[PDB]
Parts: structure tokens; C-alpha cells; sequence
């Protein structure tokens, strides 16, 4: 769900 | 029955404090202004150094052909948009230093403290330089939205459209942080009573000193998603760091860096603080195998 | 871990006041009702001396058939409505002083102060009694509507129905304000939160004073209406001033009665101080000519 | 301009209360579940002493097939049900006691006073703890409903969904009540600004002792309703006491029990105190006669 | 309107 | 836009  | 007594008030906090905060206009071309400008959006900023750079909101500033700012001792200035940042919600603003300019108290050595009282100060409704007063509800929140998640401190000061970009301060008059959005969500259909968030002063400050030194804020880039021992990668990632290094998506992430990957978020950290273009292992567990793959950091991708 | 210690509060204040402040029910008959009593509104009340006179809102006592105020030591009355006055949205009751009556405590030489803790006392929905706390969140604002503007206090102490023209008061006890208004304008439709408006204490005064004089307020009436150097005519100001000093539209007055006029704001306030019938000169720039014209003021217009 | 101040705070009172303030989560299974559990509703509860007893909301923990509770600590129990109570609204959880619980801080010798400044601890929206400050507003609220009345103290301390079943405390950290509701009347359409009502420490307490004790909370029950000298009997009562006793509608009851009966509400309550099975004199003025009949109390019929 |  |  986090994108980095 | 008489009174030489003196009132409870936060006016000290206000006459430190409240000089800096300014009213930030939005001015823009419509088809319908036929050349004539119009206010597109409205809010607050406060000037954080004589210099004249000034903070605020990007949503405030966004698609702005013209940027007004409006001091409480009456001066009107134009400002040029020094840079913005998506992801903090953050922009700087530039005015004429001559003369002088009042700024908002910072004391850096200052630990906001969950019950402090605190005044938050804007424009709402454009109604003119508003005084409300609530308490630190909560820190390290993040906010309406999970993903991405950034700190907020959450207060139940009175935040209107308009506070946008303003100050939140503490009785000191030092500033606690910049008001940036509040809570509306349905939940049954009724209205959230007191919960609108901040971003803290120390982000907003390395923030400011970011956007003044380059036009944006530079950040690493890995390109990969994913929900929190050890990290799944789910993200396709397409190019850059993914290719480059050939990840296998659905595999675990065990530590990077030198460093422990526990969670996810102070990965994430971790990885914009790094330059872009750099190089560095990687620890994936794939087939309960302990793989090992060379990869190229790059500038996060503009938003 | 244990306590001799001092739970922080505004109880004083609440003692202080208090006591001052009524229940006003607005009671009239109904095509409905037949013959039977029933609220058509309700508010507060403050109770400014000993001789039983009480403030209240205007649009909380209008076209009512009787008006009930009632202590909050159990005593009910019947009041007799000494005046009202629109532009401010003020009116006096006036109630059977035998015994003793509890009073506002009154303050003239205090000055309210932006940041001030303030506490709002009235009868919102008819629960009773409540007291509700903020600070001033401003002074000198204009309201809602920006014509014909008054001065207001801004408050972030919770005002709902039933707290009009009930008190404002600070942490000991002295009124700071009647509340009157609050704001709801959608902007978007969402809800504006802590946003309200008293009547100033000091205006309040002025105005009960002048309406136990006289059943109503009486003012200087010019009979023209005008945008902010100088100040331009636009109004048709038909009959009365305008016909007796045969005004012409579309013309700049630089200034009136030995005094400036920047500001058709501070000339308005100084056309209402005047006595009606009383004539003066007026000068005004028509093609750049400094005429003057003879006018006599007379008594505004009932509303 | 340089500060070894101290900001005003209220984050003592917060060190004190807010890690025995706990997160309750209503679990249910779901036909659309399909054998998972999904949160039906969520809360707040309140850590009353270190055998691990919970007080919250009975709304709150209604139709659980699982309820757990989480401590700020990062700790998580699943809880059980020692009882709960529709007339008062509240419940009581039990859980696992090994090593230190948190707990509220209580002064029964405290009185809450009209004025005295309160932090409201709870989990609004499931965002996480939330600290929100107002003051008490009043004591001796009926609530939203008239009819079966209980005293609440009212508060403009910000609540929302979430909070049901937490603290409402001092700025000492002392537990003042348990916030259970807050008002959205539509009256007109409006959202109602700041009025949210707790059950009061003593209350709680009281009834929480009477859960612990029993699986439920033991009344008495005369079956009979009725508006405020002396009282009317209105309600049919069919059955137990009105039968026993062969009570008449439309009689009025003077005195019962060796004690005057000037109001319903005083009686009520004495008559929720008797056991149950217990017998005693009723005097009613029928036909202008002090008629007498015995008869029977028996326990509150469940809810 | 009160019952007990 | 004022009257008076």
C-alpha cells in the first residue's frame, strides 16, 4: 500500500 | 465585586505571533474574467525569516497567475513562488524586504506536548485575521489518508476554510505548526466536531530550507509498493531502480542499508533522505533464500 | 498521585454572571394554537441593573403576544418591551423589580482583548442553562453582512439557537458582549465551526440607555448610499435631505461639519450622532468644482 | 523575545488519565463475513482499577460475538462481558490482570464544578487516542430524551464518533465522567455546536459495583407512569405490582414510604432502591380520599 | 410520561 | 453599497  | 483582577488571555501569544501570519491570495484568469483577475482560492502563510520567505499551503498557491500577500499592518506585496512540494503540502513564498518584516517566534528546542494549549490563526472565509483556541489532540498522525502518511499534529482549535497555510503557536506565541487540513469525513453522515491537523514546525522548516536552496525537493526513489519480520514488495515499479536491479515483486525485504528494515515507513524515510543516483544492497528473502541485488537510486519522479 | 490540589476553572466567572442571565420566551398565538399560548422563539437575557430593565435580541422578542423571563433561581416574569432597535438587533425588557435581582457585572474601564478567555452563557435548544468556553477571536468585525456594518466580537465559545442575546463574559465575570449572531454561510457546504458574533458591551450599554429614554433609537438620517479620496452618491436618497438639499447623483463629498471624510463608515456613525432637523454643510467635488450645498438632516426612518 | 517559558499546558492531567483510557472494538461476524470478523462498531473504555475492570458504553460492546480491547501501551486483550445496563448506557469488560494495568485516576471526594476545565480522552473515527478540551457546561442533564431521565454532565469539549465509553477528566486527570452522547437535534436543519453529555464518575462507579456484583443491575419496579401537590397515575401497568395492588388509573398519589412525593423523579429513584419483594404503603387522594393499598414491589423487568 |  |  506505501509507494517509495 | 470589583476589579483590579486581570482577564485569563492568550493576547501575549496573539501580539507575538499574529504580525506574521498574512493573508495569501490565489488571483487567477477566467474565461468568464474576460482579463479581469479573480480570487480562484484564499487562505493564510506565515513569514518565517526577514528575508520575506514565507510559508503556506500548496493547495493554496496551485495554478495561481498572480499570488497576493496581505500584512495585517496593511502592506500588499506580490510574491514569487519560490517552490512547492506535493507531498508535505507545502510551498515558499518570496516578498520585498524592505524596510521591515515581523516573523513568527521558532524556538527549535521546543517539544510540543499533547495537551498544550495551542491558537490557530488565519483567514477564514476572508472574514479577516481569526484568533481560535484549542489544544494539541494528538502528534504524529497521518492524517485523512494512510498511504503516504506524514506527521500532523491534530488539534481542536477551530479550523476553517481560509486557515490554510497559517500558524498553530502555543501560549509562548512560538509556533507549533501550519495548518493544513481538517477532518470531513462521513462516517454515518454527521459532522466532525474539533479535528484538524498541522503539519509540525520542524518538518515544515527543513522543508522551507529545501525548497529555497533548489526549486523543489530532491528525494531518493526506489519505486516499489507495499503494506509493512519483513517488507513485501507488490509494486510493479516499471523502470529506474526496478529495472535496473531486476526485483522480483512478492518477495521479502529483510534490511537495507547497513540498517534494519522492520517497518516499512522508516524505510521509506530512510530511502528519500539519500541522494539521488546512488547505490546501495538490498536483503530480500525469496524461496527462503537470502538473494542479494545491486541498485541505482534516483530522484523521486515529479508529482 | 493524590490530590489537595486545585481542579483549574472558570466557576467564579460562572458565579459572577451567571445568575444574570435569563431564559426569554417568546410566546404568540396561533391560527393553530386557538386561543393557546405556544413558543414561536427563545433566547437569553442579561439583566443590566436593579431596577429590572434586561437586554436581549430583537428578532428574539419580534411580533411576540407575550414574553416570559425566567431567573435561574426558579423566579418567572412577565416582560414589558421598552424598545427595540433593528440595526443593532438590540431590545430592553423590563421586569418587576420588588426583592432583589441579580446583575451583570458591568466594567466599562475594561478593555476586551483579542485572545481573551471568554465564557458563553445562554439557552440553547431549551436545555437549560449552559456555559460554553472560547476566547476572542477578534474585535471591530463587520458581521455576515458587510452593508450597514456593526461591531462585532468574535467568538469560538459555542453559540447555538437559544444563546441570543444571552452574555459574554471573561474569566471574572465582567461582560464582554451579547451574542447574537453565528456564521453558516456553505462556502462549499460544509459546516463553519466556532465561528460567532456579541454585540460589543460597550454599544450594548449606549443602546439600552437610549431605548429606557425613548422607545427607540434616534438617529441622523441623510438619506444616501455610497462605496468609500473620497466618498461618491449613488443612492436616489429620494424626498427628505436629499430633495430639501437637491443632492445630484454621481457626485464626491470631500468633507462635512468641520471634520474629514475618507471614510463613509466614520461619516455614517457621525450622521447618526446628530439631532434630527438640524441642518449643516456638505461639500462635494462636481466637476471639479468645490460646491456646497445647505441640507437638513432629519430623524431615520423607521425599519 | 527569547523564551525560558513555560507553555500553558494540560499535558499533566494527559500523563495522568489517558493510559488506562483504552480502545474497545465491537467485533461481529458478518453473513456477507463469510466466517470473518469484521468491527460492527468501536469505542472507548475506561481502565477503573487494576483487577482489570473496564467501564464503557453498552452501545458500544451490543451484539459482540468478540470485543477486544487495546491498551495505548501497544497491549491487547480480548474481554468479557461482566454486564451491562440499558438505563444507564454502560457495560463492564474483564481482562488479563497479570503484571500492571493502568488506571483512572478517581477522587471521590471531587465535585465537579460548572466552569471547571476538561479533557475528553477517546478514539474518534478509530484515528488513535484523541485529546479534545472544554468545560463542564452543566451538571444534572436529562439528555437528548426527556422521559426515564438521567443526570449527564454536559461539555463542549469536542466529541465524536469514537469517544462513547472514554474519560472525561480534570486538568489534575481526576475522572469527571464517562462520554456517552452528543446532541444532533435538527431543529431547523443546524448542527448543534459543542454539546456532548457524559454519565458522571459517581454514577458510573455505582452502577459499575452493581455489575461486578451481579450479572446485571437489581431495581425496583412499581409499573406505573406519570407527569409530576402531588402525582398522577397514568400507565396501565398491567400486571405485578398494579395488580398485586389493584391500583386505579387516574389517581394521585400524595406520599410513600415514610417520605413526601412532591416529584415523580425523587420517587422513582427511591422506589429503584428498595429490593425487590418488599412491600409497602401507597397513599393516593381518590375522590378526595387518603385511600391506602399494599402492595408488592418486584425487580425491574429486563431491558 | 415517566414510567418506574 | 452604504446607506445612510
Amino acid at each position: 500500500v506505501y509507494q517509495f | 465585586d470589583s476589579t483590579d483582577e486581570t482577564p485569563a488571555s492568550y493576547n501575549l501569544a496573539v501580539r507575538r505571533a499574529a504580525p506574521a501570519v498574512v493573508n495569501v491570495y490565489n488571483r487567477g484568469l477566467n474565461t468568464n474574467s474576460h482579463n479581469q483577475l479573480e480570487i480562484r482560492t484564499l487562505g493564510s502563510g506565515v513569514i518565517m525569516d526577514q528575508r520575506g520567505y514565507i510559508i503556506t499551503n500548496k493547495h493554496v498557491i496551485n495554478d495561481a497567475d498572480q499570488i497576493i500577500v496581505a500584512l495585517q499592518d496593511g502592506r500588499v506585496f506580490e510574491a514569487l513562488l519560490v517552490g512547492s512540494d506535493s507531498l508535505t503540502d507545502l510551498a515558499v513564498l518570496k516578498i520585498n524586504a524592505t524596510g521591515g518584516l515581523p516573523t513568527i517566534p521558532i524556538n527549535a528546542r521546543r517539544v510540543p506536548h499533547i495537551g498544550d494549549v495551542v491558537l490557530a490563526i488565519g483567514n477564514p472565509y476572508n472574514l479577516g485575521q481569526t484568533i481560535t483556541q484549542g489544544i494539541i489532540s494528538a502528534t504524529g498522525r497521518i492524517g485523512l489518508n494512510p498511504t503516504g502518511r506524514q506527521n500532523f499534529l491534530q488539534t481542536d482549535a477551530s479550523i476553517n476554510p481560509g486557515n490554510s497555510g497559517g500558524a498553530l503557536v502555543n501560549s509562548l506565541g512560538e509556533l507549533m505548526g501550519i495548518n493544513t487540513l481538517s477532518f470531513d469525513k462521513s462516517n454515518d453522515g454527521e459532522t466532525p466536531e474539533g479535528i484538524g491537523f498541522a503539519i509540525p514546525f520542524q518538518l515544515a522548516t527543513k522543508i522551507m530550507d529545501k525548497l529555497i536552496r533548489d526549486g523543489r525537493v530532491i528525494r531518493g526513489y526506489i519505486g516499489i509498493g507495499g503494506r509493512e519480520q519483513g517488507i513485501v514488495v507488490n509494486e510493479v515499479s516499471p523502470d529506474g531502480p526496478a529495472a535496473n536491479a531486476g526485483i522480483q515483486v512478492n518477495d521479502l525485504i529483510i534490511s537495507v542499508d547497513n540498517k534494519p528494515a522492520i517497518s516499512a515507513l522508516e524505510t521509506m524515510a530512510q530511502v528519500a533522505e539519500i541522494r539521488p543516483g546512488s547505490v546501495i544492497p538490498v536483503v530480500v528473502m525469496r524461496d527462503d533464500k537470502q538473494l542479494t541485488l545491486q541498485v541505482t537510486i534516483q530522484e523521486y519522479p515529479a508529482t
